């Protein structure tokens, strides 16, 4: 009733290749792998019962071991829209018949930047000056965003946006908080930046 | 293939019996209830293996479900705990093990303490950087949801009054403001980006919409200030030419 999925975590660039792993010590009737978006219903894949078996869907490869107790989903030429929630489910396994999954592998794949601009920008509320937030925008992909250790400072995690008419895509992340110490010159330090990231007056 | 959950968003009192229902007409033998949690993935709370048919999933506790009919699964919170605030899943197949789940679409349910705890979101839109502007020849608008207590928010950009889905990134979810506390309210932020000169033209207006889902008339309400029913909440900006 335990099914082990590694990595938990995975953050992988466009087009490389990834294997994600499902080990279970208990033996089931089948394994199933679903892919899953953020708040929505998962997605079957496959379902795998014979031991040793391969199945083969597109770029995505699946493999049940001989032993019937080992499953990996290999995918090729990772794609952007490939990001999501994989799961592997045990059913069954002899002595009832629940359903049970893993806590999955969060993939996450990263677009190819092609001219990064790393910057960090003051931006101010429409309706009041006083209020601000930071902007880190334009950094490459393999750029990590960090949390704060300060509890007065939010900081999303990073997101991509797609100027579709300019066919541009580019990351950012925002910070703000409330102290009189937040400046967006420092709102980021908590991250390992580029050098050469632009800091405007 | 269609299962379907309905509500989407659910807020009850705690205490108050709740029933969340669940139906599919594939003629499948099999279903099931999950609820997702951070941390925790999804676990399966009772399963179904045919009409009259019902069997305990790994948490149970706090649950009850029942099969009277083939297409449809109820779960039902005899007396709901916070500890039940969760997404929850229904699922059916076929029954051999050859065969795998067609999963609903998720009904977020916030059990709530105390109905004071509910407030609606505080929405703000931050203009472009003139700096961004100059270095890039592009204009980032920021939106921030602020203040919003359950999580049941959609947000959306309007531009010129008409949706926009290109240049635009949400968090994929929303932020706890106190993340100590087990009702702590949330934050969202969101960007649109657009060229510098579309932001430059005083004709442009941008609008950030924040659909929340709370309460409904169904619900007392006695706090002083304003009652969270289900609301939308928008910041807007026009194009600035100085
Ligand atoms: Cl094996």
């Amino acid at each position: 009733q335990l099914l082990e999925q590694s990595p938990q975590f995975l953050s992988i660039q466009e087009g490389e290749n990834l294997t994600v792993y499902c080990n279970s010590s208990s033996v089931f009737s089948s394994l199933q792998w679903y892919r899953q978006e953020p708040g929505e219903g998962p997605v079957l894949l496959v379902t795998v019962v014979t031991g040793g078996e391969v199945k083969k869907l597109k770029r995505l490869t699946f493999q049940f071991g001989d032993a019937r107790k080992d499953s990996s989903l290999h995918i090729t030429a990772a794609q952007p829209g490939d990001t999501g929630l994989y799961l592997c489910a045990g059913y069954g396994g002899g002595s009832n018949y629940k359903l049970t999954f893993g806590k999955g592998t969060l993939l996450t794949v990263n677009p190819y930047i092609q001219n990064p601009d790393p910057a960090v920008y003051q931006l101010r509320d429409s309706k009041s000056s006083d209020k601000s937030v930071c902007l880190f925008t334009d950094f490459d992909s393999q750029t990590n965003v960090s949390q704060s250790k300060d509890s007065d400072v939010y900081i999303t995690d990073k997101c991509v946006l797609d100027m579709r008419s300019m066919d541009f895509k580019s990351n950012s992340a925002v910070a703000w908080s409330n102290k009189s110490d937040f400046a967006c010159a420092n709102a980021f330090n908590n991250s390992i930046i580029p050098e050469d990231t632009f800091f405007p007056s | 293939m269609q299962v379907t959950q309905n509500p989407r968003y659910l807020i009850t009192v705690t205490g108050k019996k709740l029933t969340v229902t669940c139906s599919q007409n594939m003629n499948h033998e099999y279903m099931s209830w999950y609820r997702q949690d951070p941390g925790l993935g999804l676990r399966q709370i009772y399963y179904s293996m045919n009409v009259e048919v019902t069997d305990k999933g790994d948490v149970p506790e706090g649950y009850k479900v029942s099969r009277k009919e083939k297409r449809n699964f109820p779960l039902i919170l005899e007396s709901p705990s916070p500890n039940q605030t969760s997404l929850y899943f229904c699922a059916s197949r076929l029954t051999g093990r050859v065969h795998g789940y067609t999963f609903g679409s998720g009904t977020r349910l916030t059990v709530v303490e105390d109905l004071k705890n509910v407030f609606p979101p505080e929405v703000a839109v931050f203009e472009p950087s003139e700096a961004e502007i100059s270095h890039t020849q592009k204009a980032t608008l920021v939106c921030l949801a602020t203040g919003f207590y359950p999580d049941h928010v959609e947000l959306s950009w309007w531009v010129n009054g008409k949706e926009v889905h290109s240049g635009v990134c949400t968090d994929p979810q929303p932020l706890k403001e106190q993340p100590a506390l087990n009702d702590s309210r949330y934050a969202l932020s969101s960007r649109l980006r657009v060229s510098a000169t579309f932001w430059q033209n005083p004709r442009n207006h941008f609008r950030c919409q924040v659909q929340f889902y709370g309460l409904s008339e169904n619900d007392e309400w006695t706090q002083d200030r304003a009652k969270p029913v289900t609301q939308i909440v928008s910041a807007e900006a026009w194009g600035r030419a100085d």
